[PDB]
């Protein structure tokens, strides 16, 4: 959340750095239809 | 349920219920790093010959 900058980040758990890709679309979430490599 | 729309909007029902569990599990998870730091503080803060 980082409430006092406002600023967020994603963080995918034990997957690996390579696998994730920006704009992913290989993988549907059902809960957001928009969601906001190092 | 995995990817059903009717089991979702039965969970929008019951949401409230369920936000309560995540809340209580997170705050058990801050409490065990809470833990964690103030043992190996202990262990800190002394000087140790090499």
């Amino acid at each position: 959340y980082d409430k006092e900058t406002k600023t967020h980040a994603t963080l995918f758990g034990s997957v690996a750095c390579e696998h994730i890709s920006s704009t992913m679309s290989q993988y549907s979430r059902s809960t957001r239809s928009m969601l906001k490599p190092v | 349920c995995n990817g059903f729309q009717k089991c979702e909007q039965l969970l929008r029902e019951y949401g409230q219920f369920c936000s309560k569990i995540n809340q209580a599990l997170h705050g058990a998870n801050l409490r065990q790093d809470d833990s964690v730091r103030n043992l190996f503080a202990s262990v800190k803060s002394s000087q140790s010959s090499p």
